[PDB]
C-alpha cells in the first residue's frame, strides 16, 4: 500500500519475496522456552530430569563443574553475580 | 516478456527450461524449510520452569 | 495452527525442587540415512559427440 | 561403537546404534530412550548430617522423594546403595545440603 | 553378604581363577583394594555374573 502511495518487487515482478514459513512470536516462544530449560538442566548430574532449578544456583553449578573452585571459594569470591550482569551490560 | 504475444511464444520454445528452474526453486525451498524445522523440533519440548 | 505448547514445570521458591519423572521406557527410534558416496560414471569423449 | 555421549545420532538417547548397506550410502538405526509419561516429584538438593558425612546428589537426585531415594524410573528407592553418593562439607539451610 | 564386594572396575579386572587385576602388558596381578570400588549386588549366584 505504500509503495503505491509513492517492496518494489511485485511490481517489478521479476522474482517474489518468499515468508520464512516460521513467526517470530512462535520462534521467540522456543527461545524462551529453551531459556528456562537451560536453568533445569545445568544442575550437577540431574540433567533434563533435575527441573525447578534456580537460574543462580544453575550458573553456580556450571562454574564448579568446568572450572573446580573450592565451595569455601566460591563463598569468598563475593559479586560474581554482578560481573554477570556488567558481562551483560559490556555486551 | 509478458504483455507481448510474440515474445511469449518464444518463451514457450524455452519454456522447459524454465519449468526445470521453477521446480529447481521450490526444491531448494522446501529442503531449507525442512532443515529449519529440524532445529525448531530440538527447541520445542523444552520446559520454561521461570 | 498447532505449533509449541510444550509442558512446562514449576520453579520451586522452597529448596526442595520439583523433579520430571520418566515412567515408560518406550525404547526405540530411527536414523537418517548419510548419503556417504555418489555414483561413479565415465564418458567417452570424441566419440559419444 | 558405543552412542553413550553426545553424538551424530539425534532425538533420543544414544542407548545403541545399528548400521546396515544402502545403495550408494549407509544407513543407520540408533535407538533413543523416550520418557513419554513424566510425574514430577519434590525433590531434596542433598541432606546434610550432625556427622561431617552428608548425603549428596550422584547418579539421581539423592533424594527422589524423602530421605535416600535415587533412581530415574518411576520406582523412588529402588534399593539404592546410597555407596555411590559423595560425602561433602555441611553447607547453608544446616541439616540440608540445600 | 558382606557390603565390600569385588568388581571389574576398568577393563574387566578381577578375572575367575588367578585375578587379572593387571591389565594389557601385565597378565595377572594381586587385588589392590583400591583397584575396585564396592558395587551394589547384581542377580548371579554369589557373582555379579
Amino acid at each position: 500500500d505504500d509503495c503505491m502511495q509513492q517492496i518494489c518487487a511485485q511490481y517489478v515482478a521479476g522474482y517474489k519475496v518468499l515468508p520464512p514459513l516460521m513467526d517470530v512470536n512462535m520462534e521467540a516462544a522456543y527461545t524462551s522456552s529453551l531459556l528456562g530449560s537451560i536453568a533445569g538442566v545445568g544442575w550437577t548430574a540431574g540433567l533434563s530430569s533435575f527441573a525447578a532449578i534456580p537460574f543462580a544456583q544453575s550458573i553456580f553449578y556450571r562454574l564448579n563443574g568446568v572450572g573446580i573452585t573450592q565451595q569455601v571459594l566460591s563463598e569468598n569470591q563475593k559479586l560474581i553475580a554482578n560481573k554477570f550482569n556488567q558481562a551483560l551490560g559490556a555486551m | 516478456c509478458n504483455g507481448f504475444q510474440k515474445c511469449e511464444q518464444l518463451l514457450r520454445e524455452y519454456g522447459q527450461f524454465c519449468s526445470k528452474i521453477n521446480q529447481a526453486l521450490h526444491g531448494a525451498n522446501l529442503r531449507q524449510d525442512d532443515s529449519v524445522r529440524n532445529l525448531f523440533a530440538s527447541v520445542k519440548s523444552s520446559q520454561s520452569s521461570p | 495452527i498447532a505449533f509449541n505448547h510444550p509442558i512446562q514445570v514449576d520453579q520451586l521458591n522452597s529448596s526442595y525442587f520439583k523433579l520430571s519423572i520418566p515412567t515408560n521406557f518406550s525404547f526405540g527410534v530411527t536414523q537418517e540415512y548419510i548419503q556417504t558416496t555418489i555414483q561413479k560414471v565415465t564418458v567417452d569423449c570424441k566419440q559419444y559427440v | 561403537k558405543a552412542s553413550k555421549r553426545s553424538g551424530f545420532c539425534g532425538q533420543g538417547t544414544h542407548i545403541v546404534s545399528f548400521v546396515v548397506n544402502a545403495p550408494n550410502g549407509l544407513y543407520f538405526m540408533h535407538v533413543g530412550y523416550y520418557p513419554s509419561n513424566h510425574i514430577e516429584v519434590v525433590s531434596a538438593y542433598g541432606l546434610c548430617d550432625a556427622a561431617n558425612p552428608t548425603n549428596c546428589i550422584a547418579p539421581v537426585n539423592g533424594y527422589f522423594i524423602k530421605t535416600n531415594n535415587t533412581r530415574i524410573v518411576d520406582e523412588w528407592s529402588y534399593t539404592g546403595s546410597s555407596f555411590y553418593a559423595p560425602e561433602p562439607i555441611t553447607s547453608l539451610n544446616t541439616k540440608y545440603v540445600a
